[PDB]
């Protein structure tokens, strides 16, 4: 159950090529360089994650490039305004493969609370998103959880090793949804602490 | 009709004579209440009669005489709370001649206001517990009204 991009296909994978692909995916998922992109309040929570009290640096994702060429992760953390949607599209085009997209917050997910004339209702209207984060704003640890989700998504995708040989198509794994995976524990919740307590 | 005291006993039974005395002549068939009969139970019985035998057409008498009856039932058992006598005064003020559809309810709360005016100390003795209308809901902090 994979997905081809240049189609629901199967697992394509010599046994040495599988180990080579696993090492490539391990190196790509353990070194993810986000693009410094200040849109709205969700970016404030993103840079709150980048600080000392949360330390996204532990995952190897602290480099925070100001140039789209060096970065390989686009965290759309803010509202997709109509004036900035071409800017976001151009910055995504300037990135180089492999690249991944995380929508952070309700604005980047669907437009959020701003169903208004000057706001594009979600960045997935024009940019293929890999991980969505609900929240307004999502807390910094929610951004780190989404980073880990992106890491385990990257760790089993199949990409070409070299551009001169082999299949050049990009295979993305169809992950099981987090909602269906966590339904076994979320439904079993019975009692929560009362709101009058600290 | 309104209750009267011993100071009003030396007063002739006419219409105008009882007119400025704070009562009515009525059918001129008086009834005397001694010291042994408490006025709280007497007013409770009077309002219970006037509530169960009301016609129930108009809102103030129909939905306020049971409130006064329940207040007097609480005052009988000592379950009165601060805000009951004032409720009785507000109901009596809002049950005057023309405040209701007819004059049955002004005659109903004439004994209530008379026993309030002359025997208020017998009604305050029934107020024992503080005003508790709500109960505590676990998880919601109450709004501490001042
Ligand atoms: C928004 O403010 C900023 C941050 O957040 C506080 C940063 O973390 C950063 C990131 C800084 C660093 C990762 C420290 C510099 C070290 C780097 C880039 C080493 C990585 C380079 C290689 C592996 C290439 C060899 C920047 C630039 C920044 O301006
Ligand atoms: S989702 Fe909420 S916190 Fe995030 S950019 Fe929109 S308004 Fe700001
Ligand atoms: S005041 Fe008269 S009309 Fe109104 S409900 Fe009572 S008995 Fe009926």
């Amino acid at each position: 159950d994979y997905t081809l991009t240049r189609e629901i296909v199967t697992d394509p994978l010599n046994v040495f090529m599988g180990k080579l692909n696993d090492m490539v995916n391990w190196g790509r998922k353990n070194s993810i360089w986000p693009y410094n992109f200040g849109l709205s309040c969700c970016y404030v929570e993103m840079v709150t994650s980048f600080t000392a009290v949360h330390d996204v640096a532990r995952f190897g994702a602290e480099v925070l490039r100001a140039s789209p060429r060096q970065a390989d992760l686009m965290v759309v953390a803010g509202t997709c305004f109509t004036k900035m949607a071409p800017v976001i599209q151009r910055l995504y085009d300037q990135m180089l493969e492999p690249k991944w997209v995380i929508s952070m917050g309700a604005c980047a997910n669907s437009g959020g609370m701003y169903d208004i004339y000057s706001v594009v209702q979600g960045v997935d209207k024009f940019i293929p998103v890999d991980v969505y984060i609900p929240g307004c704003p999502p807390r910094p640890e929610a951004y780190m959880q989404a980073l880990m989700l992106l890491q385990e998504s990257i760790g089993k995708e199949r990409r070409p090793l070299s551009w001169v040989v082999g299949d050049q198509g990009v295979y993305r794994a169809n992950m099981q949804s987090e909602r269906e995976r966590k339904r076994g524990e979320r439904i079993a919740v019975t009692n929560l602490r009362t709101p009058d307590e600290i | 009709t309104d209750f009267l005291t011993e100071a009003h006993l030396d007063l002739p039974m006419e219409f105008e004579s009882i007119g400025k005395a704070g009562s009515r002549l009525g059918t001129a068939l008086a009834m005397a209440v001694d010291h042994e009969i408490n006025m709280v139970s007497l007013v409770r019985n009077l309002e219970e009669f006037f509530a169960r035998e009301s016609c129930g057409w108009c809102t103030p008498c129909r939905d306020g005489l049971p409130w006064s009856v329940k207040i007097l039932r609480a005052l009988e058992r000592g379950e009165g709370q601060p805000g009951d006598i004032e409720t009785l005064e507000q109901l009596c003020r809002f049950l005057g001649p023309g405040k209701t559809f007819c004059a049955h309810a002004p005659g109903a709360v004439e004994p209530l206001q008379s026993a309030i005016k002359y025997f208020r100390e017998e009604f305050e003795a029934g107020i024992k517990q503080p005003f508790s209308n709500t109960h505590l809901i676990n998880g919601i902090q109450p709004n501490l009204l001042k």
